[PDB]
């Protein structure tokens, strides 16, 4: 199968029954008309805008924006120092150096994102096997500075202090689906 | 008095241009399928008085470029013309009766070029030079339309004078004697003010408002000047206040017209422009030209001079 | 007045990407494939996978197969869209990019949906695809495909009978159709002056082989029967979604095996083994054998295509991208040789200078 | 939606009405109720100029009444 | 009084500047194209005063969209010393911030911060036209926090 | 939604085709969020005999 | 009538929101007068209203107070704020709002969100958490 996009040139006996309507798509402009009363169709229709701020658009429970370190149900940071959410951050974004909590436990002393760096791509929170690392619904945390989004710790902690709220019912929706 | 009917023929075109430069953006919008300004005002009303104190609060371009008693002239002087371009233009009565005054349209129309080529040769860049001078023999082939589109109507006209077309107008319009004018009219008022399909000045930076200012002028104008001429309003001189109220829709209409166009079709390509007027329209015109001379001797009579 | 000799500085953009995937592995690589056509993304993804899968030898499950063709041919509907409207912008026609770029967004949101954002969907990976897609999906693209077939000609009312389109267009940048191949076109802008060719029924490879549409070629080669191609491109993958639609076949996702895919997050968390391939596919990755291939791919610019070249290690070793884009773009002084600037911006539009893949 | 442009329009539309109508009344205050009696040709004027010479310099007035 | 009123002055001469502002969108790269799905009608530009295309040389601030090559930097720089100098500046994407990926290419800038300042920067590889929307609000009220003359009355 | 049974025709003689039908934009009856929790299916290999590695 | 039924429609929506502080307050808010179901009024004021007639992105919209956390938001209107679990609605990723389903209390959660801090003092600054890695020497205050 293949269409000839434009193939009708044929020497109809162009009469003046038919040729001279292409003198009436002409000097009589028609077709300019015709893409004309078009487009005044559609002042007379819906304009889909939204007020931003306070109408804000459509997503899905998937979105891949901010980072946020989860925590369990019982305090209990929920991150584990695994090293593999550096590993395959194509980024080369982090570092998560980390000891012993002097618990005798296991977790960090660091954890990093810059979040210029960090492509936003969504390995980490699906190679984190536990769900400690996240990538949530915020995109409003533009900033005047470079500084302030090299995310440390503990604003990536006392973010997923926050949106934990709404994180646990997006993946309420998500777990048993990926 | 005097000054006082100035202060209520150029405040009020002012204040019009701004908010066409609005509903420019309103329709075109909505055109477009989007609302334009909102939140600058109630409905956008308010955005020009904010984008016109933009403007003056620009920060001091480095004036290059040369003696810079030429680098005023070019806003300075389209800008003036085009205010005077109304003075004649008469709204049931003109402010100032012309004999001649359709005449005296288009040498203050066409005499503005002088901004778009001096902006073209001061400003020492060797491209916008011949970049800024197409733009001008394309005014100038357009001009001569706009003088025997203009005169050839005339001919089954009186004098000159504008006063005489609503006593010309008075049973019927002249849109359709001459619907050919009409179109080779109203390209030939898109043709000057460029702000149509055509443009080739966007495909004279820092004081931007005045051409800014005086493009969309002219633009209101010479929508009105084709219902004056063409879609003749009602004057029946004892309410003459109802002209201008029929005067008013039309050029809004003639306007809202321009702006149904450029959110239609894109440019144009200037080498048809030439084609379109050294192929199409001029020897398609002086028929025309020639038509309406032999009209009043072949028909019955030829109008007077009053 | 009139052009005769033109050169562009093809560099602006650059970036190392090809050197940049040699120390990255497969896994850890993939989305820069999304930013070489960065307005068409998954296709290439949908060629970077089959690189990998020639190498590892795995078809993917037909279910895979079957959506990798379903976007697989939504990222066609965008890139014509892109420069079928910016083609028309630095032409002039401002306004069918706004009744499209809303038209687009309702395309963006069923990668938002389905993949995790809009844009650069790391969705199409080596061994299928990452992740199924949800319930309310497949119900809303009936509404939005069958409200769009009227949103194409709804704008060709208004350009392809439009003089001031046409006589912009007509008889500008002629190709000769064996000279096109001197230049390896190859994509559009070959099959618009009427080389009958295309990969996807000429080479075909994933489930296309069951799909009942056609090729619309384009006979005398100039801007406008590019453009018809390009509109009826748009067309002729709603007769491919409806039958890409009607037929999904109940299956699996992310291959079977655990060694070239992720296992199932609930199974990585009881099972063991599937913990360990978690642990080493997210660290070490595939360990591909060594070997070379030449894919290639139709997208919306043409033939895009993969020199992979592979090694034990787990990484790769010199990948290369082929920008369909890349050949058109050295024919850019050929093909305006007696022609003047204007219709030039015509020319890059209707060579569809996605700059991504021209720039690496 | 359509018709939250008519604040554009409507306000220009009720800004050209302004230069019809008031130099209409701008010019019946000066001239007395009548119009700006045109001057075209020669012959416009020394009626005009007569009637000036007939009264205060002002032309609008004197008629019968006289004789 | 004096102070009190170029307080309010100041909130006038800031609102003409901030309600319709004309920037100059660079292409270069992914990233671009958010920003035509923000002149686009859903998350519309024009709504707010600002103008889709406008020269350069008239603008008022800069969009930098995309990746930021060692040999663009030069063609972008001078722009930047062409704009006049209210020129405000915002760096989408995480390529122009800091090089998001590439950071450690080498015909590659770590950040269109290491050329010129920056009013704001803003993050996403593909930042949502809404994330810069809101963006593109924070310069709008970074500088009608900012005041002028209430300091060179001072001065 | 809101279009008055006049505007209709002023569209549609306007543009041509009945295109309140096929409008534009979404209002209802799509994508009703929070479709039910699915069980997916499985791939094969999860049979527990006959199934080696080297047979894949 | 027809025309008439949208003004029978179409003067509520002005006459619908209290008096006209209530209405002209709106007006330059948000530029948005249309009649909404309330489901919400969250702790600091936001509202939420709804109408599912409208299209797919306006069928929702919210309605900020004035006086957060000393900032005065009349104008200064943000989309960092919507604290989470009205944000899960209103972007439409559901339909059940938080107030038949709402969130899980886990006992350290924030009680007041605080929005995106730009340039003012209550920001973010960088660290670098990792302890000082090395412990150098200390003379002896004990001469010879
Ligand atoms: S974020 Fe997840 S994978 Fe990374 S160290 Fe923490 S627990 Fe391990
Ligand atoms: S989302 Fe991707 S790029 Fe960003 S931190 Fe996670 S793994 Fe790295
Ligand atoms: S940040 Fe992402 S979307 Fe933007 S230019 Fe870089 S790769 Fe492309």
């Amino acid at each position: 199968t293949y269409k000839y996009v434009n193939k009708k040139e044929q020497e109809s006996e162009v009469d003046m029954k038919s040729a001279t309507d292409n003198a009436a798509r002409i000097l009589m402009w028609t077709e300019l008309i015709r893409g004309l009363g078009m487009t005044l169709s559609y002042l007379f229709r819906e304009p889909a805008t939204i007020n931003y701020p306070f109408e804000k658009g459509p997503l899905s429970p998937r979105f891949r924006g901010e980072h946020a370190l989860r925590r369990y149900p019982s305090g209990e940071e929920r991150c584990i120092a695994c090293k593999l959410c550096e590993a395959i951050c194509p980024a080369q974004a982090i570092t998560i150096e980390a000891e012993p909590r002097a618990d005798g436990s296991r977790r960090t002393t660091r954890y990093d994102i810059d979040m210029t760096k960090c492509i936003y791509c969504g390995f980490c929170q699906e190679a984190c096997p536990v769900d400690a690392i996240v990538e949530g619904p915020n995109f409003e945390f533009s900033t005047e500075t470079h500084e302030e989004l090299l995310y440390n710790k503990e604003k990536l902690l006392n973010n997923g202090d926050k949106w934990e709220a709404e994180i646990a019912a997006n993946i309420q929706a998500d777990y048993l689906y990926r | 008095m005097f000054f006082i009917n100035i202060l209520t023929l150029l405040v009020p075109i002012l204040i019009a241009m701004a908010f066409l430069t609005l509903v420019e953006r309103k329709i075109l919008g909505y055109m477009q399928l989007r609302k334009g300004p909102n939140i600058v005002g109630p409905y956008g009303i308010l955005q020009p008085f904010a984008d016109a104190m933009k403007l003056f609060m620009k920060e001091p371009m480095r004036p290059l470029t040369t003696s810079m008693s030429l680098f005023i002239i070019a806003p300075t002087l389209s800008l003036t013309l085009a205010l005077s371009l109304w003075v004649p233009l008469p709204m049931p009565h003109p402010l100032i009766n012309l004999n001649l005054g359709i005449l005296f349209i288009l040498a203050t129309s066409s005499l503005s070029v002088y901004s778009i080529l001096w902006s073209g040769w001061a400003s020492n860049s060797k491209y916008s030079l011949f970049g800024a001078l197409r733009a001008v023999a394309q005014t100038i082939s357009y001009e001569v339309t706009m003088a025997i589109i203009l005169l050839s109507v005339l001919l089954m006209n009186g004098s000159y004078s504008l006063q005489t077309l609503i006593t010309t107008q008075e049973h019927m319009w002249l849109l359709l004697p001459a619907w050919p004018m009409a179109m080779m009219w109203f390209i030939s008022t898109l043709a000057e003010t460029n702000r149509a399909p055509f443009d080739l000045t966007e495909g004279a930076a820092g004081p931007f408002a005045l051409f800014f200012m005086a493009e969309y002028t002219n633009i209101i104008l010479m929508n009105a000047l084709t219902t004056i001429i063409f879609l003749g309003p009602l004057y029946y001189i004892n309410l003459p206040e109802l002209y201008s109220t029929n005067f008013m829709m039309e050029a809004l209409l003639l306007s809202s017209t321009f702006l149904w166009i450029r959110a239609s079709y894109p440019r144009f390509r200037y080498d048809q422009l030439m084609h379109l007027l050294w192929k199409n329209f001029l020897p398609l015109t002086l028929a025309l030209c020639m038509w309406h001379i032999s009209l009043p001797i072949f028909t019955a009579g030829v109008p007077p001079y009053m | 007045e009139m052009v005769r000799k033109c050169d562009p500085h093809i560099g602006l953009l650059h970036r190392g990407t090809e050197k940049l995937i040699e120390y990255k592995t497969y896994l850890q690589a993939l989305p820069y494939f999304d930013r070489l056509d960065y307005v068409s993304m998954m296709c290439n993804e949908q060629a970077y996978s089959i690189a990998v899968e020639k190498l590892l030898n795995i078809q993917p499950p037909p279910r895979a197969q079957w959506i990798r063709v379903l976007f697989g041919e939504i990222t066609r509907i965008l890139n014509h869209i892109m420069a079928v409207t910016t083609h028309a912008l630095d032409i002039g026609a401002m306004t069918p990019f706004f009744w499209m770029f809303e038209e687009r967004e309702k395309m963006f949101e069923f990668y938002e949906r389905v993949s995790g954002a809009r844009m650069h969907a790391a969705y199409i990976r080596p061994g299928g695809v990452h992740q199924d897609l949800p319930l309310g999906l497949l119900d809303d693209i009936y509404e939005f495909s069958k409200n769009f077939s009227l949103r194409i000609d709804e704008v060709e009312e208004m350009l392809t009978n439009n003089r001031i389109w046409r006589n912009r267009t007509v008889d500008i940048g002629v190709v000769t159709a064996e000279d096109a191949l001197n230049y390896g076109f190859s994509g559009v802008m070959l099959r618009g002056s009427g080389i009958q060719w295309d990969l996807r029924k000429t080479q075909p490879y994933d489930v296309y082989d069951q799909v009942e549409f056609d090729v619309p070629i384009g006979s005398r080669g100039d801007c406008y029967d590019r453009y018809l191609c390009r509109v009826e491109e748009m067309r002729q993958s709603l007769r491919i979604i409806e039958q890409c639609l009607n037929k999904m076949p109940p299956g699996e996702i992310k291959v079977d095996d655990a060694k070239v895919s992720p296992p199932k997050r609930a199974e990585m968390k009881t099972s063991m083994e599937s913990l360990i391939h978690h642990f080493k596919l997210y660290t070490e990755g595939y360990q591909v054998p060594p070997g070379a291939t030449y894919t290639a791919i139709e997208a919306p610019k043409g033939e895009f295509g993969v020199y992979l070249v592979s090694d034990g290690s787990s990484r790769p070793y010199r990948c290369k991208i082929k920008a369909p884009g890349f050949a058109h773009l050295a024919g850019l002084d050929k093909m305006s040789k007696g022609h003047m600037l204007a219709d030039v911006v015509a020319i890059i539009g209707t060579q569809d200078i996605v700059f991504g893949e021209i720039d690496r | 939606m359509w018709f939250e442009i008519l604040p554009g329009l409507a306000i220009m539309g009720v800004c050209l009405v302004i230069p019809g109508v008031s130099t209409a009344y701008i010019h019946k205050f000066t001239n007395g109720g009548k119009e700006k009696r045109v001057a075209r040709v020669q012959y416009q004027w020394y009626l005009m100029e007569r009637d000036r010479r007939i009264s205060g310099v002002n032309r609008y007035y004197v008629s019968k009444g006289l004789e | 009084r004096a102070e009190y009123v170029v307080t309010k002055l100041d909130d006038l001469i800031n609102w003409a500047r901030r309600s319709s502002l004309w920037p100059m969108t660079f292409g270069l790269a992914c990233c671009a194209v958010e920003m035509m799905h923000m002149a686009a009608p859903r998350y519309d530009m024009d709504r707010f005063g600002v103008v889709f295309r406008a020269s350069p040389r008239q603008a008022d601030v800069m969009i930098v969209a995309g990746t930021l090559t060692n040999k663009m930097a030069p063609a972008l720089r001078k722009v930047y010393d062409q704009m006049p100098e209210p020129r405000y500046v915002v760096s989408m994407g995480s390529c122009a911030n800091g090089g998001g990926y590439y950071h450690y290419s080498y015909s590659v800038v770590r950040g269109c911060d290491r050329i010129v300042p920056v009013d704001i920067y803003v993050p996403g590889c593909p930042p949502t036209a809404e994330a810069l929307l809101y963006g593109i609000l924070q310069l709008q009220r970074k500088i009608k926090r900012e005041q002028k003359l209430k300091i060179w009355y001072r001065r | 939604a809101s279009a008055t049974r006049v505007i209709q025709k002023l569209r549609n003689w306007a543009s041509g085709q009945d295109l309140q039908a096929k409008l534009q934009l979404r209002y209802q009856e799509i994508a009703k969020r929070t479709q039910p929790p699915p069980k997916l299916p499985v791939g094969p290999s999860h049979k527990l005999s006959n199934n080696y590695y080297c047979t894949r | 009538m027809e025309l008439v039924e949208v003004l029978k429609r179409g003067v509520q929506q002005v006459t619908g929101h209290g008096g006209l502080r209530g209405l002209l307050r709106v007006f330059f808010r948000a530029n948005d007068i249309r009649i909404g179901t309330l489901v919400g009024e969250d702790k600091y004021g936001n509202k939420y209203y709804e109408d599912n007639k409208q299209f797919f992105g306006r069928h929702r919209w919210v309605i900020y107070t004035t006086e957060m956390n000393g900032k005065n938001t009349f104008w200064d209107v943000d989309g960092s704020m919507v604290p989470p679990e009205w944000h899960r609605w209103l972007h439409c990723m559901t339909d059940d709002p938080p107030t038949t389903n709402p969130p899980t209390a886990r006992k350290f959660i924030w009680t007041n969100h605080k929005f995106n801090v730009s340039a003012t003092p209550e920001q973010y600054v960088p660290y670098s958490t990792t302890r000082k890695k090395i412990h150098e020497w200390v003379p002896p205050s004990t001469p010879y």
